[PDB]
């Protein structure tokens, strides 16, 4: 589900699948 | 950054992974 664009909130939640509980940073820049 | 590799770009698990702690 990670081979696309991937914006906004969908993009914040795909980082929350894949890393799980190692965590993530977000930063759109 | 994330938004130009994953948004304006296709995304991809390995860019995904690199913004794992």
């Amino acid at each position: 589900f990670v081979n696309q664009h991937l914006c906004g909130s969908h993009l914040v939640e795909a980082l929350y699948l894949v890393c799980g509980e190692r965590g993530f940073f977000y930063t759109p820049k | 950054g994330i938004v130009e590799q994953c948004c304006t770009s296709i995304c991809s698990l390995y860019q995904l992974e690199n913004y794992c702690g």
